[PDB]
């Protein structure tokens, strides 16, 4: 059956020459919870520039827990790992990373930058058994 | 061989980092000759955010071999 | 804020992971908004390994402060 | 002769086709010791392809303690630390580096092709105060 666990980034409207956060968000976490995640986040780098990355509410131990790269300019590479694997994993649905964008005021208004998974992202159980994630993509609406 | 990803003969702190290191794309690959083997301990031919787990589970002293 | 290189809030064994990285020639931009302010902590405004091993003697709890 | 702190790569000769060694010293090293160290070598990547980089003799817990990389053809980064930072300070002058490479068959015999420090290397000493290194470079001669 499809999974009731989900990785989704928010759809925002932002406006050019201003920034913005996107947050990306789990839901669905079984009760194993999520001991590791890995993933590819694409912007659409002609309209955002990206500044930085924060872990979200839902993040344990985030300082250690948590890490967020640009790779290059568009692509970022998102790593969570239970540093105990033992007592860290993530139970609580909501956010886990924020993503915070200067939107160029090149951008045009009506017109949209996409933020999505770039390829599957990988999960893993307080098992370190992988979990696949149903991904929704967001954007930030330019108005 | 595995998890020395640096193939120099240690598994250790910087095999963590190193690792860490490519998973946030600061390495484009690593400097064993062949990366699978030596970054792919769980046996699914990839090197992911589980490997880093099992790396530091080794790390820790909580498991003493890797399930190749 | 120095030593927190990835610009976290917090000074650990990933800011020490970050700095080995930039020391063997890979990434050239650390996640922190100001680099030099992040990774100089012995005041030569650059980052070398001078600043990698005054991290890890914090690390290592042989220091509790920066310079 | 060589006094003081000095960081020297040797002068070697070699056969286009095959390969070499060039080792990289350390001499003089004061009391203080070296507990850090950081530094570029530069070769002629038109004659000469870089193998690997092997930690010299007088590196203490090589394991752990030494590292290089190959940032580009004809660029490498050197380092080393105690991680200790209390037992492990090199104190005793020979080998510190041990650079392998593969001569290209094109590379011209009565040639030679350059391995040289650039910038100004940094070390520290076992009170990570600066020590600086009169810096000779070396060459492989070809034959
Ligand atoms: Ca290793
Ligand atoms: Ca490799
Ligand atoms: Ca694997
Ligand atoms: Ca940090
Ligand atoms: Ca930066
Ligand atoms: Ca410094």
């Amino acid at each position: 059956m499809q999974t009731g666990f989900n990785l989704s980034i928010d759809t925002v409207e932002g406006n050019p020459g201003s920034s913005v956060v996107v947050p990306v968000k789990l839901s669905g976490i079984s009760k194993n919870g999520i001991s590791t995640a890995d993933f590819t986040v694409t912007y659409d780098a002609t309209k955002l520039e990206y500044i930085s990355g924060d872990a979200g509410s839902i993040v344990t131990n985030p300082g250690v827990n948590f890490g967020i790269n640009k790779e290059s300019d568009g692509k970022l590479k998102v790593l969570f790992l239970d540093y105990t694997m033992s007592t860290g994993y993530i139970s609580t649905d909501g956010v886990f990373a924020n993503l915070n964008f200067n939107i160029k005021s090149s951008a045009a208004i009506g017109s949209k930058a996409e933020v999505s998974i770039s390829g599957t992202p990988t999960f893993g159980d307080s098992t370190l058994t992988p979990v696949v994630a149903k991904v929704t993509n967001g954007a930030v609406n330019l108005e | 061989k595995p998890g020395d990803v640096d193939g120099n003969g240690s598994i250790n702190i910087n095999d963590f980092a190193l690792m860490r290191n490519y998973l946030l794309g600061n390495l484009k690959d690593f400097p064993a000759e062949d990366d699978i083997k030596a970054g792919d301990l769980n046996g699914d031919k990839s090197i992911n955010s589980l490997d880093f787990a099992i790396m530091r589970m080794y790390l820790l002293g909580m498991i003493t071999k890797f399930s190749v």
